[PDB]
């Protein structure tokens, strides 16, 4: 029964991190997307 | 009837006059993408209303040495290459006065309602500086919002900048439409020093959704004090960029005056992306998120005319309440972070709350009130000074409750107090509680006298009790609000009535509350 | 007056004009293109004024073979899109071309595709619940009357069926119409839609615009306003309840990237055009209902990356009023309109809106359907003996439950003969507060399928 | 002569001089702005030379209503600030006008905010141990008396609190004068400190400067150097020796990155200014001290998304003696001060300088912790259960360790009304020790949050 | 293109196609390059609109 219970909670601290760790991808894609585009309009106004 | 009528237009037409002056009229020679280059215009002022053929306006933000950059605002799908741009002779400004009590009006003023003109005193410039540091007094008088959450929890002060944020569909126009509602009853006594007009500025929110609000607004007599500059998603960047400062110089004015007023921003991220599309359609680069390195100051340039004036300049005052539209609960991002370093607390609407059941959605131990306390009504600040914190404990406990067979006694207890504290904070929708109410509400479960309820009754036991008080009792009330501190006397009434109600309560289990 | 090509590179095309003669912003140009493989009339959106009498603008149309010093004719008015009963049964590009039978329309009625959403005043103040009469979407995912519906979907999951069933309601039900607007859609999916509809008769009420993937970003961004417009013309002009799907509005919102990259405006956010929010806002605004006239509208949204917090969708569900989400799951289990009762959601579904008892039952369902969603990993591992008593009560009374939100729709006529069903929403509120209390547990599962309200439930076990 | 407004953008003002008449760098210029509504005297510091006699100037004023064309006349000197005796008790801006009393200050000596920072032979550092009373700061992050201190944070962390804070802990008792220097920090703010700084008696000892957000980045980035002005004339002309606090720095660096996308330097890393490095070095340098006259400096950082990576905070760490980072996470614990005990750091945390005790307990909590965080994943997903016995505890001692490092600050009680408690240095070591070598583990957890102090901790939990 | 091409003529005639492209990110990449070649206004990764 303790398992159980071990069990059901470490499923949802694995669910609620993996959630987190998804909005932090999320985040962390944006903004390696936007940092890329800054570089490149950065060169190109640069010509 | 027909008198006036003809007056009216008799008045208009004598006092016509043939006015020969001398307009700096310049040409455009660019314009796309809401910005336009005018050549001329020699003695043009930065930031000067320029008004183009098709009755649209623009900023000149650039006067560079060929041509002035303006930023246009509104339909600039009319300007054309070869108009002719005329002078105004007025800094960025909009006009300003009571006419404006009950009017919704477009980011420069025009009103968009339908009603007549609008009988502006005078002109404001959206730019004018802050109050200075020695023009300023700590906020000492408060702002019931209506929410026992808040007015508990994290209280307002007039002159405070108390930021609602968080996610889409999470309760936030709702609590600053129930802030401007609860205002009704300062309203109608007709004192200044006391009356808080409103003004509610809706930066890019839908077209429904500004109707819908001014509806609420019109059921609860909001009104007769309440301003709307809606800036609708329709609009361009120029107005939704723009709309808050318009907003803040209508509050201003009255601010200004000896009045005290309540700016509701809906929302400031809306502001920001706007501001991103003029920054980056004029070139300027971009900084982190995409978002130009002032951004930053813009939101603190609007939020910090936002103040509790001194008795030397009127004593007015203008609270803040800037909505932001978090994503994903990301409190960490740029643009929140911002506005929570420019204002003076936040209330968090967290989105796991507001779809499990809690409405609203206060997250506890994230939210606070920096500048509250002090703007408290004694009677609440006892009866609700250490709630945060144990609201905060409960929901840090909660978690090792999901999981624990059984727990320590104090732990238990805990557990049981902060379950039954959450569901009296719980409050329905366009429901605000005068202070009164409130902090009867919260003396109930404060002090205790709900951990004989059930959980699933405690709404049902407070909300019927509050009747039972409302006319059986109402010495309670009345002391409350004319001494605005809970004396002995007063609180042992109330236990008395307490009791008396709880041997007569039956909870949904048919077992008494005894 | 006319101008000439000055500059072409790829789909942007510069154009000079006389002094005074410069067109205004969002007319449509037109140029030639004389070789024989590639004759065309370019179809040029002016989007720029760049001076000296020079426009920028975003040709709707491919520009290889345009020659430097061609004529450019000016129209005087925006992109127009013909408007009428006759664009109904008839499928069209963002320019208005027809496309089933070439120079059809060019007498009807033309509108700018251009044109500002409901002044202030003519707003609704209040949201009303559109009785779709599908007892899931009237249960559990209320649809708003001129609002916005995300409609979820993918392959085989039955979007189009649903898609049919609705153009099939709106103009059965409410006595109005559809307009279909294919933002970025597959040449083939364009076929099979167009197909489709024409076989289960339907395509008599729907009007298609398709902006083709093949065409350049210009079109796919306008085929969305094109629609639009013809579903504004329905609703301010003959008094009809209109019905809009957009697929997809990511593809709109993509689009609007792709010209603004073309036409040098530094990219923001994600790569988004700066002007994402303003974009959205002239789309989705005139999608509202004014004057008892409402344009509702179901839009196909694509998350990249599965990401909400993506500025796209993050954009469109600030304008979203319901989701409804497709799933294999329910799909496959024969539960058609196929409506994932937990996925999917609606913003009116609210006991100030709805009705108490409509939000009572509604989220009584949700639970019940949410409990047998968590024991469905025990039944499949363990068997469903594993189970207690009151949680085979409760997976009994779900099963059933999930069963009944199916129902015999009208797209389906087509294929069992069987005419479709409308439960009036009072009708499926005290159905489904039956079920949930178990007054109809001891009928066989195979009772409630495809069955259209209470009285059929009866009338369908009796031949059991 | 006079020169010319030739363009504005913005902030930023080009003014076009005769020939031979251009002014030096960092020379103030005044133009005029005669609009009514907000007419006034706008002075400019010169910040490029641009040819063809244009000088380019950043705007200590906003710039609204400035027209093309008006006169600029150079005063042939930098911004100048006032100094003295006088100075002390009053509020000035960051142009040297005092707010108090408007007229004050205008006859005394005027120092040019810009000077080189002491010549390198003059300096020496600084390692005397500065007791704060916090047991954080004075266990493992010890402040250096004479030297730089840091407070970085995110937004709503601590840091203004923490701030004000030290003010009460050294301002309040020290021998010497004092400097605020509000740099875009909130103006309710400013005016909270200045009103509690007269209510404790300090204001007669403090001399304040203010350049709050309302104001454009020009007075926002020159308001540093401003307080950086008086506070140097009294740590040289005076001998004195000297607090300079100054909220937030970041802010100055913002300025930076503000005026420099104004002036057309191309963006750097994350679009702040290229001379970040060089902008806060010489600001900084100039806060260090001398040989025989000390400054101790504080100074909050705005950690901005609460990104540590970013380049303001990633070049501010390099200028400082003893940093204290606030995190989010231990703010979130209710752990105020809201020290991460491991990113902050002291350079006189060295055995030979604050003793082996200190030293060798300072290590050991940090290990503790260390491995407390080398452990938070299992402890994330599976618990403090499934840990084995030394690793459980040492994590029951770091829990206890982690909530034991809070501490009621006065400054707090304005927010939770609980008395602010100090605990002597000596007392914090013992405590600590006592701590790590287990002789607590048997007390609960919540008996160390917010107690400071040995008998507090035991007053505590008896009451539990 | 040019597989393309090859491959309508077949179709258009009635007969059955398949054409494969290893790989169509080698395609963006070159075009791309002479996007980037000829100042054409670069968006997401460098890529032209
Ligand atoms: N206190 C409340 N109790 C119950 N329902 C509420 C409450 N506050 C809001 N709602 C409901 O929540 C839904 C969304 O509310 P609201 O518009 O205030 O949210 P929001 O987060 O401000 O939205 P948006 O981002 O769209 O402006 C509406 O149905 C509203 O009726
Ligand atoms: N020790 C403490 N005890 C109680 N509450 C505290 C404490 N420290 C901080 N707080 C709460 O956190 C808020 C943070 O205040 P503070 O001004 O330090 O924040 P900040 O965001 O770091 O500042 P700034 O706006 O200067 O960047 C305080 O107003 C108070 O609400
Ligand atoms: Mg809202
Ligand atoms: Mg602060």
């Amino acid at each position: 029964a303790s398992r159980r219970r071990a069990m059901k909670s470490a499923t949802d601290n694995a669910d609620d991190l993996i959630k987190a760790l998804t909005l932090a991808a999320n985040r962390e894609r944006q903004a390696q997307i936007t940092q890329e585009i800054s570089e490149i309009v950065g060169g190109a106004n640069a010509l | 009837s027909a008198a006036d009528i003809e007056g009216a237009i008799e008045d208009y037409v004598s006092s016509f006059s043939a006015d020969t002056e001398r307009e700096e009229i310049g040409t455009v020679i660019d314009a796309g993408d809401g910005i336009a280059h005018v050549e001329g215009l020699p003695s043009v002022m930065t930031q000067e209303l320029l008004e183009f053929p098709g009755g649209v306006l623009g900023v000149a933000l650039n006067l560079d040495e060929h041509s002035v950059g303006a930023v246009i605002l509104g339909e600039f799908e009319k300007i054309e290459e070869g108009q002719q741009v005329k002078r105004t002779g007025e800094v960025l400004s909009v006009p300003v006065g009571d006419a404006f009590l009950g009017r919704v009006v477009n980011p420069l003023g025009q009103p968009i309602d339908g009603q007549g003109d609008i009988a502006a005193e005078t002109r404001r410039a959206l730019e004018l500086q802050a109050p200075s540091v020695v023009q300023r007094q700590s906020v000492s008088e408060p702002l019931q919002t209506g929410i026992k959450a808040i007015d508990a929890m994290t209280p307002i002060g007039r002159g405070q900048r108390q930021l609602i944020i968080g996610d889409r569909k999470t309760g936030k126009t709702a609590v600053c439409v129930d802030t401007i509602l609860n205002q009704r009853e300062a309203w109608l006594t007709g004192d200044p020093k006391q009356q808080v007009r409103c003004v509610y500025v809706a930066i890019g929110q839908k077209g429904t959704t500004i109707a819908s609000v001014k509806r609420a607004l019109e059921e609860g007599g909001a009104m007769e004090y309440t301003t709307i500059v809606a800036a609708p998603a329709s609009d361009a960047a120029g107005f939704k960029w723009l709309a808050p400062y318009t907003g803040s110089a209508i509050g201003q004015h009255w601010m200004y005056n000896g009045k005290h007023v309540l700016i509701v921003f809906d929302d400031l991220s809306k502001q920001a992306d706007a501001y991103r599309a003029i920054s980056l359609l004029l070139r300027r680069p971009p900084g982190r998120e995409a978002f130009p390195g002032d951004v930053f100051y813009l939101h603190s340039r609007l939020l910090e005319r936002c103040a509790k004036l001194s008795d030397e300049l009127g004593g007015g005052s203008m609270t803040g309440l800037p909505i932001i539209e978090t994503k994903a609960n990301d409190i960490s991002a740029f643009i929140p972070t911002n506005v929570i370093s420019i204002t003076d607390g936040q209330c968090f609407l967290e989105s796991d709350l507001f779809n499990q059941g809690v409405r609203p959605a206060i997250n506890v131990g994230v939210s606070v009130s920096r500048v509250g306390g002090a703007a408290q009504i004694k009677a609440m600040k006892e009866v609700a000074g250490s709630l945060r914190l144990d609201l905060s404990q409960y929901r840090e406990l909660e978690a090792f409750a999901a999981f624990a067979s059984d727990l320590d006694a104090a732990s238990k207890a805990q557990l049981d107090r902060g379950a039954r504290l959450v569901e009296l904070l719980k409050q329905p929708q366009y429901s605000p509680l005068a202070v009164e109410e409130q902090v009867v509400a919260i003396f109930l479960g404060t002090q205790g006298h709900l951990d004989s309820v059930p959980v699933e009754d405690v709404q049902r036991f407070e909300s019927e009790l509050l009747e039972h008080v409302k006319a059986s009792h109402s010495d309670i009330f009345d002391g409350i609000r004319e001494t605005k501190k809970l004396s002995e006397e007063a609180e042992e009434k109330l236990v008395s009535v307490i009791n008396e109600f709880k041997k007569g309560f039956q909870a949904s289990d048919g077992s008494s509350v005894v | 007056t006319a101008g000439r090509v000055v500059r072409i590179t790829g789909p942007v095309v510069d154009v000079e004009f006389p002094r005074g003669s410069v067109p205004e912003l969002f007319n449509a140009l037109h140029a030639e293109i004389t070789f024989g493989a590639l004759a065309k009339t370019l179809t040029l959106e002016v989007a720029q004024h760049l001076g000296d009498s020079l426009v920028r603008c975003i040709s709707m149309q491919p520009t290889d073979g345009l020659v430097r010093g061609v004529e450019v004719t000016d129209t005087g008015a925006s992109i127009s899109v013909p408007v009428g009963d006759g664009v109904k049964g008839h499928v069209f590009n963002a320019l208005g071309d027809c496309l089933d039978d070439p120079g059809y329309g060019k007498d009807f009625e033309h509108w700018s595709i251009h044109r500002k959403p409901p002044a202030f005043s003519d707003l609704e103040p209040r949201t009303e619940m559109l009785e779709t009469g599908l007892k899931v979407v009237d249960l559990l995912t209320p649809y708003v009357r001129g609002g916005k519906i995300a409609l979820f979907g993918g392959a085989g999951v039955g979007k189009t069926v649903l898609i049919q069933e609705m153009i099939n309601r709106i103009a059965r039900n409410f006595g109005g119409t559809s307009v279909f607007a294919g933002v970025g859609e597959r040449t083939r999916e364009g076929n099979d839609l167009w197909v489709e509809l024409a076989d289960a008769n339907v395509l008599k009420d729907t009007a298609l615009v398709f902006g083709q993937m093949d065409e350049p970003p210009g079109t796919r961004m306008r085929v969305a306003l094109s629609a639009l417009t013809m579903a504004e013309f329905f609703r301010d002009e003959q008094g009809q309840d209109v019905l809009l799907f957009i697929d997809n509005i990511f593809r709109f919102t993509q689009a609007g990237s792709e010209v603004s990259t073309l036409l040098g405006r530094m990219p923001s956010a994600v790569g988004y055009q700066p002007t994402l929010a303003d974009e959205m806002g002239e789309l989705q605004e005139r999608i509202t209902s004014t004057r008892g006239r409402s344009i509702t509208s179901m839009q196909a949204v694509y998350v990249p990356a599965d990401d909400y917090t993506d500025p796209a969708p993050a954009t469109t569900f600030a304008h979203l009023d319901a989701t409804t989400e497709l799933s294999r799951a329910v799909f496959s289990k024969g539960i058609f309109p196929a409506v994932d009762p937990l996925a999917s959601s609606s913003t009116i579904l609210d006991p100030a809106i709805v009705g108490d008892e409509h939000y009572r039952v509604a989220q009584e369902v949700i639970r019940i359907l949410q409990r047998y969603k968590d024991l469905q990993d025990i039944i499949a591992i363990l068997g469903i003996d594993e189970l207690s008593e009151e949680d085979k009560q409760l997976v009994n009374r779900a099963r059933r439950i999930e069963r009944f939100l199916s129902q015999n729709m009208m797209a389906a006529e087509q294929f069992t003969g069987q005419p479709g069903s409308t439960v009036p929403l009072k009708e499926t509120i005290e159905a489904f507060d039956k079920l949930t209390k178990g007054e109809f547990d001891h009928l066989p599962e195979q009772a409630f399928f495809l069955i259209g309200g209470l009285d059929d439930l009866a009338k369908k076990a009796e031949s059991l």
